């Protein structure tokens, strides 16, 4: 809690209605909490996905009206809303670029994160419940794509129940438990559907605790030292409230991002996309170019990397016992990309916040902001040489840089002093 | 006293058994209904493959290859030796399970013209590419890059072991029983 | 397969500003019925868009009197009726020839240098530009190295890339030697084979394009809406961004 | 706010998230707050409703993992359910008898509201928010109703959509709207399936402002004298902690609730059912012997009890000049039902909170508990005489105890003294 | 200063017309699409319809009822007077809407033999049961109870208007041509 | 229409222990086969469930050849084929013919005193027991109000309540004085029918019972499950209650 002043019901009907529920003044004590008054452009990202969950939820909803979960009628029902139904060619490339928008953002938030030190104490439970929102979109996103039920909806629904279905041993049965069948069936698309809906508001709800979790310790800021708390007129001199300074500035922003955001969904909607989801599911056939969604390629990049004669998987079979084989060190290595990012805080021992005053640190993040990038690059390419070899540096650079490079800097992290207060930085500047 | 704390983890149990049986029954549901279960036997036509075509069928919702395969790449197959191969087992259902991964174990007649094996990809259930591709002028998946052999046997690629061949004999010399 | 070149046309609804020409849809709507509709079949679009805006918009008669010769199998009765405007065109009459409904928008005709996508960024996907490319890509001979070695059943096109080629074509270590490869389908388009309403050029790429710029409006009907709702909310997004810039240029005056 | 004692983080861990995220102290002043060691049986079924709206949204989503929203395969996707999905059977019924035990829990929940003057200030915002629930259960139950696709669910449909289409003028426009065309379709089953999953989470949201609203003001006791808040020790002696003594008692209760309701759906599924439900929809044929939901019947009664002869509706025809006809009075005292319950806080004028005390309107209460019950009975019952004036007595006296009794019966109320505090009802108990 | 308020407004317009701007494409969506929207006039068939027998024909969603009266359900329409009718109106859609609730205003024939209207009840759009139903020897409602004679005209219950009479016409002498 | 008298038969499956008479429901499935089938279908259920658990449970073989006799239109291929045990049982082959599947719970067969729910709250539904008062509710004459009036194509029913009445059969004020009405079914049921395997008999009370039972089966054939489970999930509530009890008394002690 940093310090700011109690709400005081002012009008008769705010004390009638403050006396039985105070929800004007939980609204005034959240609306008003004092915010950091150095934070530049890339504190923008936080209001951007809120809109973008409101978005999704609200376009996803409208189209959940006339969508037709059934394999027989699904690829179908959304050619009927393209044609038919009154907007509603605009609403499924909303819905779709929406999510693309939905997770430019996310990155751009994490790497703010990831910059800034935000992830390191007290903002820990900030992270985990960021992560956990994460794992959700993940999962929830992709199970979207299933739903249109073309070419690539339907190897993409096949490849999730193989990669629960890499577990040994109780791989085969998680597998038909997740297909609910032998193969992808109609039993698959419809319980994928429900998960689809229910999801976002799971996702909402961890927003709330998201919301909640930096509003009781404060936004981070630039320069990463902490608002001063010893006076209510010392902090206004390195804080303003929230409403009005950064909420406009946030809002400006958003209309920046939906005049871009517009643009492309007024202009080129299939450029993000991969042509061969126009094409009706076929078992029998797969087709030969696949490629995932850009915010996909990433973990599609290393489940590819680590093929049967890559060097670091012979060595895993071996102890083992042969039981990590390819298949199982491949989905060991995508989710581990998350495991290891999800841990960052108990693994980057330096106790300074922000990476602006870091010099070493800096070189590995932008080279981590290149490697998340060039991995991204890579999975629409083709595996064959030479960039068989380029997405294993990529993937081998990603797990040094969180196990390996992190702990070893916070011992041997040359820090640079951070100014005495963020006034200082503000003024200076 | 044995009367007093008892009382407070038994009701406790009975809470969590209740709850227990009632969670299981969720996630019992989303296993395979009584409709996809009955799925049965197919048969296959081939009377019209010359060499080098294939033939793909459907079957429990998955594809079924059927190669009639050319002179070279029927020697090809029986080119590669055991420790060659990445797996040296045949994955046959006719055929024992220990039965050794030769061209020769891999097709159903003994001149090794007829190749029937399932069309799904061991690492995550892909569909291979047919006629001649990949590095080994056999299948190549295009999810995430797996080369096979003539013969349908795995040798560069995350997929760990070959393709499947399901239980399949001729009935008849134009006529084959998949299932 | 792979992804290759492919003839570039200036389509007119390419662009911002671009939009159908409404005789040119007429004109590929004709080449579709006489020629394409023979094998091909379009199970996704609906008849009565032929008079919606934005698109070839006939008298509401003529799309009646042009939907008539269609067959239809009625959904409930179950015996066979002529067709009406509101039922959709016929499934594809041959077993093994694609859906052309979303043919325009299902594949890509320019690739990014390294797969960067900054061609499509100011390309398009290229769609109705490769159809262009594969109707005209028929030559008259087969590349020298499949003389005596074509697949029986199957024509040589320039464009189309996911064809079989002959042994004989390939080289030392599997790559193909030819530039497109030989696909199942014979060529559709002779010269003049179509006779045009407005006496409009009738030639090969006269058709590819008249025939390109209906199967794109096949594909995406609504696509002169989507361009007026996007100029629309760009122009209005960004006076709200102005607003907002000023509006946040002076509130943070009396701070610093 | 009644003087409880704060959270004090005892362990090692809890000390770590107390200083990031005071969840565990929210969680400890919300379930250890102060509350009234006096209640009776009657304050069970607000945790009743707590279970039920889990239980159907727990068993929803397992039914939409089958169900498909569509007119020619949604009634067949639900025998699907029933005969081959693994235990389907069971949890259809239990969504089906689910909602009606979540519906005998509010009138039981309400009706201990009306009796006690739970609804008098400062509990206006608990009454009003419990209103916007009642409404969203009501929506939500009846368009999970139409998603089976029987004959009562087609019909019900096309009522509803008349229900706004009842409206003067824009009436016809918005059952056009509603119903996405001409008629009843497949637009308006897909539409009613999108909103029957939304619902249930804006339900789900109100219920937290319902929890939140109490626990700022407080329970109700049946004595109606508020907790001494003059010290820690005297509110020691009026309030036991909510957690272990209330917690346990209601859940005790609810597993008498769950053992009655388990043995309806162990044993007679569809005695709470309509048998012509099980019949496959037919635009073209009405059943003779409509009968809605029981937790509908007493406002399908209202709705019929006013037909175009009523005197009162002659009255109110002739001053609106005609626009006022039955079809529109009837909806207006279907709605006027929610209204009048809404507004009771301010048309109860007596000074004294609960009922007990007050000799004259248990006189009245009682007779609306019969009342509700008259309305919900001859809801069932065949139009003719005399079950068309009864209802219509039934109706009268509805709209009566709201707008004329209670306002009356604050001046000419004879009250008896309540006790001086919470503690002396409890000794002689 | 109009420099100063205005920013402090255009600012919240924009605001609110965006909202609005971004609230009606999620409204207009629930309107019917061009597939209902187009739909036609049907030709039936009353070849085998003999005087007593209803036949009902879906149009636009919805029954519409065509009985061939008998000598007896003539007479009860004709026999009722304006003034006895709780409505006025004949809501026909072939005769003008002013046009009074006569039975020969009711039917098609001069006869009154053929009687076509719309089976949806004016009050909620349920079906009245037919044949010869309720209390006025006509059709009576089961939604809510709602009695109509011989001639389709409300005569009890809450329904307002009469049942009304789409565009219908005799085509040739065994056809009527709906809508 | 109305809801009239039934004949109360103690079905096996009626009562919380009861139970389906397994060769029972095969000798209503002879029924269903050999009459009911010409007319009547069952859309809804599965063929293979003549030999799952809790129902006829015949062999699969016998389960096999009974699938055979049927008809069935591919839905992929198109061409008609022999029935399977995973396809349903056919459509009603007549029209008008109401389907069979849900008959037995989709219909009442017992109506509260005053519309009150006491009737059903003590002897259930009665849909099972509806059926059996249908079949065996076609008397030898009509009532004699009907006597030389019956519609022709039209039979009487003491027990059918949903059909037309002449009106020579109604009183002063417009009530039908007849306890049933007349249905469009002949009379499907005619003594010894039907020629069993274990030479039971074949009265029409007899099959009327059986085909009963078949027909609650198909309506409801997890009803076995369904009570086993229940009486389960009634002793855990039941344990969990006791103990909640037993805690709740002891925790209140030290307050009172
Ligand atoms: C039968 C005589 C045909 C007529 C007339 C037309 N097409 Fe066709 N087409 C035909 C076949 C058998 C196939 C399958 C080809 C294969 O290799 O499997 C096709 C395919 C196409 C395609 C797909 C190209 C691709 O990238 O896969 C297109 C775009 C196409 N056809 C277009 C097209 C047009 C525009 C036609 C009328 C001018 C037309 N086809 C006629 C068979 C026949
Ligand atoms: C044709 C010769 C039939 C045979 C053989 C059977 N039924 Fe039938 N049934 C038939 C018709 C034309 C109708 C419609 C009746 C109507 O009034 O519209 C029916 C109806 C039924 C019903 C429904 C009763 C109700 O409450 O609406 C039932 C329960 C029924 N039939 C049962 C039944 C049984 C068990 C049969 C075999 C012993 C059987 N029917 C044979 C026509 C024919
Ligand atoms: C729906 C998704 C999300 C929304 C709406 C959201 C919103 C916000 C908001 C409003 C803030 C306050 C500062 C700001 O605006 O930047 C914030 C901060 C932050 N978020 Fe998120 N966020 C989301 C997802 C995530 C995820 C997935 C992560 C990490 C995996 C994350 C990590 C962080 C961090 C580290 C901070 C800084 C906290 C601080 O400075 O105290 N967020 N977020
Ligand atoms: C909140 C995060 C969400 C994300 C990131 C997301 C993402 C996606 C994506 C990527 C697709 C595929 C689009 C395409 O292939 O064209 C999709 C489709 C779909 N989504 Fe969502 N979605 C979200 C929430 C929701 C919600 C809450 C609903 C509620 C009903 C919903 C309903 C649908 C439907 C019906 C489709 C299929 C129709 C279509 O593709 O246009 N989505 N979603
Ligand atoms: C999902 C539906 C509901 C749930 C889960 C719920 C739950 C609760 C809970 C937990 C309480 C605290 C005391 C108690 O348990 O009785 C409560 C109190 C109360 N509820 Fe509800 N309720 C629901 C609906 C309603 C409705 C529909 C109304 C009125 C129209 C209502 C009116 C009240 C009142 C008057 C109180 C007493 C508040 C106080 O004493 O301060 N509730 N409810
Ligand atoms: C307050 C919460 C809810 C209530 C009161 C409610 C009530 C109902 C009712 C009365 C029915 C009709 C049952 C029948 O006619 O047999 C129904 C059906 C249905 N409901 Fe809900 N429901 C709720 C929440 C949900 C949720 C959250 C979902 C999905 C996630 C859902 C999914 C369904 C489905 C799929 C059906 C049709 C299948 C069936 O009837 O068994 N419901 N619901
Ligand atoms: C970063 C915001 C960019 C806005 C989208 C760029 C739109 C210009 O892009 C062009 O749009 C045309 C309109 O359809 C397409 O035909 C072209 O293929 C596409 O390249
Ligand atoms: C209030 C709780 C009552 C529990 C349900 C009563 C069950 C007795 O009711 C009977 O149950 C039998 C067994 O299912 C059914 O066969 C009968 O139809 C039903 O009437
Ligand atoms: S799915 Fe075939 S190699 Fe991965
Ligand atoms: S719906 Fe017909 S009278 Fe109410
Ligand atoms: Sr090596
Ligand atoms: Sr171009
Ligand atoms: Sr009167
Ligand atoms: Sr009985």
């Amino acid at each position: 809690g940093i310090p700011h002043d109690h709400y005081e019901p002012r009008t008769g009907i705010e004390k009638w209605l403050h006396s039985r529920l105070p929800i004007v003044a939980l609204a005034y004590d959240t609306i008003m909490i004092p915010t950091p008054r150095n934070l530049n452009w890339m504190w923008i990202w936080g209001v951007v996905l809120a809109f973008c969950l409101v978005l999704q939820i609200v376009t996803g909803i409208v189209l959940a009206m006339h969508y037709t979960p059934h394999v027989d009628l699904a690829f179908a029902s959304v050619e009927h809303i393209m044609r038919n139904v009154n907007g509603g060619f605009m609403l499924r490339y909303l819905h779709a670029n929406g999510a693309s928008l939905f997770f430019i953002a996310v990155y751009l938030h994490i790497f703010r994160g990831l910059y800034y030190g935000s992830y390191k104490a007290p903002r820990e439970v900030t992270w985990i419940v960021g992560m956990l929102i994460y794992l959700a979109m993940m999962a929830t996103a992709f199970m979207g794509y299933v739903l249109p039920w073309g070419q690539m909806s339907f190897w993409g629904a096949t490849v999730i129940t193989g990669l629960f279905g890499a577990i040994p041993g109780i791989g085969h049965s998680i597998q038909t438990w997740l297909l609910g069948g032998p193969a992808v069936d109609n039993a698959t698309l419809n319980r994928f559907f429900s998960l689809h809906y229910l999801l976002p508001f799971v996702i909402a709800a961890l927003v709330a605790i998201h919301i909640w979790a930096f509003h009781s310790t404060g936004n981070n800021n630039p320069t990463g030292v902490e608002v001063r708390r010893t006076s209510k007129a010392e902090a206004q001199k390195d804080t303003v409230p929230f409403w009005p300074y950064f909420i406009i500035k946030d809002v400006f922003a958003l209309a920046v991002v939906l005049l871009v955001f517009f643009a492309i969904v007024g202009f080129m909607p299939n450029y993000l996309g991969h042509p061969d989801n126009y094409i009706e599911a076929n078992p029998l056939s797969t087709p030969a170019h696949i490629v995932p969604e850009w915010y996909f390629l990433p973990f599609y990049a290393i489940l590819r990397a680590f093929t049967a004669d890559v060097w670091v998987v012979q060595i895993a079979n071996f102890i083992s016992f042969g039981i990590i084989d390819a298949k199982f060190f491949g989905v060991l290595a995508m989710f581990g990309a998350i495991l290891v990012m999800a841990l960052v805080p108990w693994l980057d021992t330096s106790p300074v916040r922000s990476g602006r005053y870091r010099p070493m640190f800096k070189i590995y993040f932008w080279l981590l902001a290149a490697d998340f990038v060039i991995l991204t690059w890579v999975g629409a390419q083709q595996t064959t040489f030479p960039y068989d070899w380029i997405s294993l540096i990529a993937s081998a650079y990603w797990f040094a840089y969180f196990l390996v490079i992190l702990p070893i800097l916070g011992a041997i992290e040359k820090p640079v002093a951070p100014p005495a207060t963020i006034e200082e930085d503000f003024n200076a500047h | 006293g044995t009367r007093r704390d008892f009382l407070y983890y038994a009701t406790a149990g009975a809470g969590a058994v209740a709850t227990g049986a009632a969670v299981w029954p969720l996630i019992n549901q989303m296993n395979p209904s009584a409709d996809v279960q009955a799925l049965a036997s197919i048969f296959v036509d081939v009377s019209s493959v010359e060499p080098g075509v294939q033939l793909t069928v459907k079957f429990l919702g998955k594809p079924i290859f059927i190669r009639r395969r050319t002179e070279a790449d029927i020697e090809l197959g029986r080119s590669v030796q055991l420790g060659q191969l990445v797996d040296t087992n045949a994955r046959n259902a006719n055929i024992d399970a220990g039965a050794e991964a030769t061209d020769q174990n891999r097709t159903l007649d003994e001149a090794g013209e007829w190749l029937v094996m399932w069309g799904v990809c061991t690492h995550l259930g892909c569909v291979p590419i047919g006629g001649v591709s990949g590095d080994f002028g056999g299948w190549f998946c295009p999810c995430h890059g797996s080369h096979y052999d003539s013969a349908g046997r795995i040798r560069k690629g995350p997929a760990p072991e070959n393709l499947p061949i399901p239980l399949a004999k001729f009935i008849d010399e134009t006529t084959i029983q998949l299932g | 397969a792979g992804g290759g070149h492919v003839e570039d046309v200036p389509f007119s609804f390419e662009g911002p500003f671009g939009t159908f020409d409404q005789h040119q849809l007429q004109r590929g709507l004709q080449v579709y019925t006489e020629v394409c509709a023979a094998c091909h079949g379009m199970k996704f679009v609906p008849i009565r868009s032929l008079s919606e805006p934005g698109g070839p918009e006939l008298p509401e008669d003529q799309v009646r009197a042009y939907a008539t010769q269609f067959t239809v199998t009625d959904e409930e009765t179950g015996e066979d009726r002529e067709g009406k405007p509101t039922d959709h065109f016929p499934h594809s009459a041959l077993e093994n020839a694609p859906d052309l409904s979303l043919m325009a928008k299902a594949r890509a005709g320019f690739h990014g240098p390294m797969g960067t996508g900054i061609s499509q960024l100011f390309n398009g996907i290229g769609g109705p530009e490769y159809i262009y490319s594969v109707l005209t890509g028929f030559p008259e001979e087969p590349p020298k190295c499949a003389e005596g070695h074509e697949p029986d059943g199957f024509y040589y096109n320039r464009a189309f890339q996911n064809g079989s080629v002959p042994d004989t074509c390939k080289d030392a270590n599997g790559v193909k030697t030819t530039a497109g490869s030989w696909i199942a389908m014979p060529p559709p388009l002779m010269d003049d084979l179509v006779e045009y309403a407005d006496g409009h050029d009738a030639s090969v790429h006269a058709m590819a394009e008249d025939v390109s710029a209906f199967l794109m409006w096949a594909a995406e009907p609504k696509l002169m809406a989507r361009k007026q709702a996007g100029f629309t909310a760009v122009m209005f997004l960004t006076v709200l961004s102005v607003l907002l810039y000023l509006t946040n240029k002076r509130l943070w005056a009396g701070v610093k």
